[PDB]
């Protein structure tokens, strides 16, 4: 009912025949009712284990899995005491995140 | 079956590893995701993974390790009889 | 949307076996034999039969289908074709190869 | 046939935007159209009443701003060509570098 | 006078034909403007290609012989000795040959692209016919131009 | 490994019956066993027999048109849907059945089993009716010198002697 | 062998030679887009009906 | 965004099979192909209409 | 033909059956998916023998669907077609192509140009009917048809018979 343009909400409505369903362009018919076994593909949500990068990336505790805190302003925020691992600095340096598409690997992530 | 190793001679370490627990949680959350029947009493619970949390610790869930030798024989480890020290 | 049911059964690859091509083999698995060196018709509108891009070894257009599975280009992987050759060729990444096995065996008896 | 899913209401009769209207992403800042062959059907609809094809530029995705000045001339060869510039102000902000 | 190999994209739950399709480029969809049904993903975008303008030169597709970073002459002199003597690609060579010739023409009076290609292209167009068979070949050129 | 893509071609005149249905065949136990071959009559005993046996369990836990019913009936209560094919084969084999009850089967098993014929020949010669020698030679190409048409003379006659009804 | 150095030259002599490859590397597994069988992957989770009948 | 080498080597060494999978896979390209049983080619002809 | 087989199937189960009587629900889906089904391989899979003992060996869970597989053992009756093998059927449909015979699971196509002579097409009888002086061939008829060719696919198997050798057609 949110839909894409109001965080939290959500973006695409897979039913389980595996037909995908854009929410824009959508609201015309009114809300769908969902069914079990479908797929709701939503705006990532604070808690949600994400895989937090930084390039060259030497060794692997300069990759490791974060949870996400959604905030106000156009840059990422880590603490500073995970910044060592990363040989990271903010002078303007970057980093890569990368989102779990599946339960399996969201587990996996975020218990290794 | 030449390759599978009676239970009576079993060889590995009877503690189950950080990657079988990750794999036994995310196999047993995804399964609880899709609508599959919870054999441990939810308490209030929502979270796929923290169900299965709470099956894993409880040790209610049905499943086998079968841990792979380097020659093509295994070992089958039921996620009950295995003890989680980590 | 994603690629369309098929009913054949679902494996993972379990080995990878190298070799070479035999000539038998590429004639049999080719599905069309290249005759032009164009690839579109006087009219420059569809591609010319037998040409390079011959409608029967697949479609890389979202418009068109392949006239040999009759699948679009998100499930077509494509068909190969063959040359015949006039005359046998040497291959560019053999030639030391055949060089050391010609070395290795008579040239007249083969022994 | 194929044009841009964003608005070319901006645009005048010689598809070009007049120098101060607030232009946005995805917004059409030079207005251009090319002959098509006949014969050609993609995803169908593609009627007898489509003649021509969309061959504009669309401003940036993430840019946006007011458009300072649009030029209009000759290139070495005669042809007619435009210059379109768009003004917008960087107010400093917790990721710039200094 | 052929098969059809034609693909149209309808959505199957509206029906309606013809469909409201609209193209997001930046998700990389094809979605029904109705419904919202997505009717194909993965679209690709319209280095390692070369792009040759099908009016002047038709379908010729051919590859000149050089030097590289290792090379002697012997095999270059002989590799393009052998290219020259070339039965199919002689017909076309007359008519590249034209073209090479009204380019040095055009460019020594200091006129606009335009007009070598409009020259070109008309060369192109009333060359191999049977009514310009008895003129001198610098008449054609000239009236081209 | 080796994809030697060689296969002869499937016949039954020449019995090169294909490559998974040779002679000896493999059981799921892993003990080697003759190929087993079914007549029309044999083949709608056995099916049948299991059916009953199929409705016996769920439960636990006569001309042609009569017995026709019978079945249809009984194929419909014991077995889920998508079962088209099952209801024309069960309507097939009793319109081409030449043996009613297991008596019948039974003796003919024990009396063509004796000529040492091919599985596949003695369930084809037990599932057409043929009057002649010279009818089955024909008919079953795989029969040319393979046996006598004294002997078949008579296998014909004693067949069509235990005919059904 | 291919992915670190020298990639044509290795797959034209594993042509010629016939090699056989049993995808049990990690490199294998990674150009063909299947679980490797490292981590979570060294071993196979299986379904227990011993144990599933005595929980309910 | 490129998930390069270096970046698989450190997944290599979190233990992390099945995520590596999901990025090389379901966030890149994914393709389905039908291959012989007899011959390891790519070249069936499916006509799955 | 019709034969007795030992073949093994791979069936997955969706998490959802994962109860104390998914045993049962394999049984279900057995019989659902595999009776009245055909195969190019074994042929069309008719009826599964000894439906209360069959060997369902333990299953293995996919790394991302979530299902299981599991690897089932039994005995079905299979009617295989073979190319030379005399069957007797009924006729279903007539055309000018020619006739199809049922025969159990499967319709045999007879060809005119495997058809003899004598017969001809007549579509002026209702139904269309083939008819000839010593007998007449129709939907419903009796037909022995002796297969000439087999096509085998994955999922579907067409065979094509023919009458012209003697003792074969009507009945
Ligand atoms: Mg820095
Ligand atoms: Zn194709
Ligand atoms: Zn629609
Ligand atoms: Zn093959």
């Amino acid at each position: 009912r949110n839909g894409p343009n109001e965080h939290p909400g959500a973006k695409y409505v897979i039913r389980d025949s595996g037909d995908r369903i854009d929410l824009r362009y959508s609201k015309r018919a009114g809300d769908i009712q969902l069914q079990y076994g479908w797929k709701v593909e939503r705006h990532i949500m604070d808690n949600d284990p994400v895989l937090f990068n930084r390039q060259p990336s030497l060794h692997k505790m300069s990759m490791m899995a974060h949870r996400v805190k959604v905030i106000p302003y156009s840059t990422f925020r880590l603490n500073l005491s995970v910044t060592s691992p990363y040989n990271a600095d903010f002078d303007g340096d970057e980093m890569n995140l990368h989102v779990p598409q599946s339960e399996e690997t969201r587990a996996e992530l975020s218990q290794l | 079956k030449e390759k599978a190793i009676p239970k009576d001679q079993r060889a590995t370490t009877p503690y189950m590893t950080k990657y079988e627990r990750a794999r036994i949680l995310g196999t047993r959350a995804l399964q609880i995701s899709m609508n599959a029947p919870v054999f441990v009493d939810l308490e209030g619970e929502t979270d796929p993974l923290r169900i299965a949390m709470k099956e894993l610790a409880e040790k209610k869930i049905p499943l086998v390790i079968r841990r792979y030798l380097p020659d093509g024989s295994f070992e089958d480890w039921s996620v009950e009889e295995l003890i989680v020290d980590l | 949307v994603g690629q369309q049911y098929s009913s054949a059964p679902l494996r993972t690859v379990k080995e990878v076996q190298f070799g070479l091509f035999s000539p038998e083999e590429v004639r049999a698995i080719s599905v069309a034999k290249i005759r032009f060196p164009e690839t579109m018709d006087e009219t420059q509108t569809r591609a010319k039969i037998g040409g390079l891009n011959d409608p029967r070894l697949g479609s890389i257009d979202r418009n068109l289908k392949c006239q040999t599975c009759q699948e679009g280009m998100n499930e077509c992987p494509g068909h190969f074709g063959h040359i015949d050759l006039a005359k046998p060729v040497f291959h560019v990444g053999f030639i030391a190869k055949i060089k050391k096995v010609c070395e290795c065996v008579c040239m007249h008896c083969g022994k | 046939l194929r044009m841009k899913h964003g608005t070319y209401d901006k645009l005048d009769d010689d598809g070009l935007i007049a120098p101060g209207v607030r232009v946005s992403g995805e917004d059409v800042i030079i207005g251009k159209t090319t002959p098509i062959s006949p014969d050609e059907e993609e995803l169908g609809q593609r009627t007898a009443y489509h003649s021509k094809r969309d061959a504009s530029t669309p401003l940036r995705s993430t840019e946006n701003g007011i458009v300072d000045q649009v030029l209009v001339t000759t290139n070495q060869d005669g042809l007619k060509f435009v210059k379109v510039r768009v003004r917008t102000t960087k107010i400093p902000q917790i990721g710039d570098k200094f | 006078r052929g098969p059809n190999l034609n693909i149209v994209l309808t959505c199957p739950e509206c029906k309606v034909y013809p469909p409201k399709i609209v193209e997001r480029f930046s998700e990389g969809d094809v979605v029904c403007a109705l419904c919202g049904l997505v009717l194909s993903d993965k679209l690709v975008d319209t280095r390692v290609g070369e792009a040759s303008n099908p009016l002047l030169d038709g379908n010729n597709l051919s590859t000149r012989i050089g030097k590289g970073e290792t090379t002697d002459m012997r095999f270059t002199k002989e590799l393009n000795k052998a290219q020259g003597k070339n039965v199919m690609d002689k017909k076309d060579n007359e008519v590249q040959a034209a073209f090479a010739k009204i380019t040095m023409l055009c460019d020594a009076a200091e006129l606009p692209k335009i007009v070598k290609d409009c020259a070109k292209e008309a060369y192109k167009l009333c060359h191999d016919e049977k009514t310009l068979k008895g003129k001198s070949m610098e008449s054609i050129m000239a009236a081209s131009i | 490994r080796r994809l030697k893509k060689v296969e002869e071609e499937e016949n039954a005149a020449t019995l090169q019956l294909g490559q998974e249905f040779q002679l000896k065949q493999i059981n799921h136990q892993g003990e080697e066993e003759e190929l087993i071959a079914l007549n029309l009559s044999e083949a709608r005993l056995v099916i049948k027999e299991a059916l009953v046996e199929r409705r016996r369990a769920f439960k636990r836990s006569e001309t042609r048109e009569k017995e026709l019913e019978s079945i249809d009936v009984l194929l419909e209560q014991t077995t889920g849907g998508n079962n088209k094919d099952l209801k024309n084969t069960m309507q097939y084999l009793t319109n081409f059945s030449r043996f009613r009850d297991q008596e019948t089967v039974g003796a003919v098993i024990q009396l063509l089993k004796s000529t040492g014929l091919h599985p596949f020949e003695v369930a084809q010669l037990g599932s057409l009716a043929c009057d002649t020698a010279d009818e089955a030679k024909t008919l079953i190409p795989s029969l040319n010198n393979k046996i006598s048409d004294d002997e078949l003379e008579r296998i014909l006659k004693e067949l069509s002697n235990l005919e059904t009804l | 062998r291919c992915s670190f150095e020298e990639t044509v030259e290795i797959l034209f002599e594993a042509g010629a030679s016939a090699e056989l490859d049993d995808c049990r590397g990690v490199s294998e597994n990674v150009i063909l887009g299947q679980m490797a069988p490292i981590g979570t992957g060294a071993f196979d989770v299986m379904i227990d009906e011993e144990s599933l009948v005595k929980y309910m | 965004l490129r998930f390069g080498e270096m970046e698989r080597d450190c997944m290599i060494a979190h233990g992390a099979a099945s995520f590596l999978k999901e990025r090389l896979m379901e966030a890149s390209d994914a393709f389905r192909v039908h291959i012989c049983g007899i011959c390891g080619l790519m070249t069936v002809i499916a006509k799955l209409n | 033909m019709f034969f007795i087989k030992d073949l093994s199937l791979n069936i997955t189960l969706h998490p959802s059956f994962f109860g104390p009587r998914m045993k049962q629900y394999l049984k279900t889906k057995l019989l659902e998916e595999v009776e009245g089904s055909c195969t190019g391989k074994f042929g069309y899979i008719l009826c599964v023998l000894d439906y209360d003992n069959i060997d369902i060996q333990r299953g293995r869970i996919l790394p991302t669907d979530g299902s299981a597989e599991f690897n089932v053992k039994y005995r079905a009756v299979v009617f295989k077609p073979f190319k030379g093998e005399v069957v007797d059927g009924t006729v279903v449909s007539c055309s000018q192509h020619g006739f199809e015979v049922q025969v159990g699971p499967m319709k045999v196509f007879v060809t005119k140009h495997l058809m003899p002579q004598d017969l001809t097409f007549n579509a002026g009888s209702n139904p269309p009917s083939y008819q000839s002086s010593e007998d007449v061939i129709t939907i419903k008829s009796r037909i022995r048809v002796k297969i000439e060719g087999c096509i085998s696919q994955v999922s579907s198997i067409h065979a094509i018979g023919s009458i012209k050798e003697d003792y074969l057609g009507a009945i």
